[PDB]
DNA sequence: GAATTCGAGCTCGCAACAATGAGCACAT
DNA sequence: ACACTGCGAGCTCGAATTC
């Protein structure tokens, strides 16, 4: 059973990590999506960890080695067209998503100045406390 | 604050102001619960343990709360080293509702679950903070 | 009426995560 | 084809007295 091809099939390597009804003959590797990492629909989309197992329908990941580690840990990885369906799920609009990517991608840079003038009422009050008094 | 026995639906947003206003004019509102016969909660199984004994002065405040079999809302005052939370639990141990307790702090309500947990026999699938 | 001081809570981003040892019970 | 649990930041209140 599919719905891009409708052919009658078993298992392929999808409907078995990604719950997708999809052939294995194309597989569509840059065509309909890639894998993306979790690290990736972090940053790039800005889901939080409520957004990838507690919106239903709650979707999985397909666990593998670490690049750069290889005795360390995991490295988790999630369906790309899952990611960017839950997007317009959570954030309204497509639209809508680089928009509050602007006030968000400034914030790092108000703390950048914000860090550099409490460093200058520090510093200077160290000084201007000794001279102040009598 | 709208929408023998006579009855009016009211708002359920400014209930503060009707209280506020029926005591203006001398008929007052109670808030007497009838709590051994309602027949829509679902009584849970909450049971005082035989062993948290309570003392002559919270068999007192609690005879004033539970008068005619009826639970009734008010402030009971008594010292913090004084069994201030006992009779909370023992309260929610009598009208066997579910109970909702309210802290002021989170450290506040990391004791009133090692409370529930002391005297009133409760799994820990039940007491959620 | 609009500040303060010091406290509280909830959201949320930030940065960087680890995992080292040794033996007798049950079938024809 | 990286990244778990902790933790100070803003934000908004509170109590009581201030400016
Ligand atoms: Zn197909």
């Amino acid at each position: 059973i599919c719905e891009e091809c409708g052919k009658e099939f078993m298992d392929s390597y999808l409907m078995n990590h990604f719950d997708l009804p999809t052939c294995d003959n194309c597989r569509d590797a840059d065509d309909k999506h890639k894998l993306i990492t979790k690290t990736e629909a972090k940053q790039e989309y800005l889901l939080k960890d409520c957004d990838l197992e507690k919106r239903e329908p709650p979707l999985k990941f397909i666990v593998k080695k670490n690049p750069h580690h290889s005795q360390w840990g995991d490295m988790k990885l999630y369906l790309k067209l899952q990611i960017v369906k839950r997007s317009l799920e959570v954030w309204g609009s497509q639209e809508a998503l680089e928009e509050a990517k602007e006030v968000r991608q400034e914030n790092r840079e108000k703390m950048k100045q914000k860090k550099f003038d409490k460093k200058v009422k520090e510093l200077r009050r160290a000084v201007r406390s000794s001279v102040w008094k009598r | 604050c709208r929408l023998q026995t006579v009855s009016f639906e009211v708002k359920q947003e400014m209930i503060e102001e009707l209280q506020k206003r029926c005591i203006h004019l001398e008929y007052p509102l109670l808030a007497e619960y009838d709590f051994r016969n309602d027949s829509v909660n679902p009584d849970i199984n909450i049971d005082l343990k035989p062993t948290a004994v309570l003392r002559p002065y919270q068999e007192k405040s609690l005879r004033k709360m539970f008068g005619n079999g009826r639970a009734r809302s008010g402030v009971i005052v008594l010292p913090c080293g004084a069994g201030k939370s006992l009779v909370g639990v023992t309260a929610a141990c009598t009208v066997r509702k579910r109970c909702l307790v309210l802290g002021n702090s989170a450290v506040s309500v990391e004791q009133w679950k090692a409370q529930f947990k002391m005297w009133s026999t409760i799994d820990d699938s039940q007491i959620c903070r």
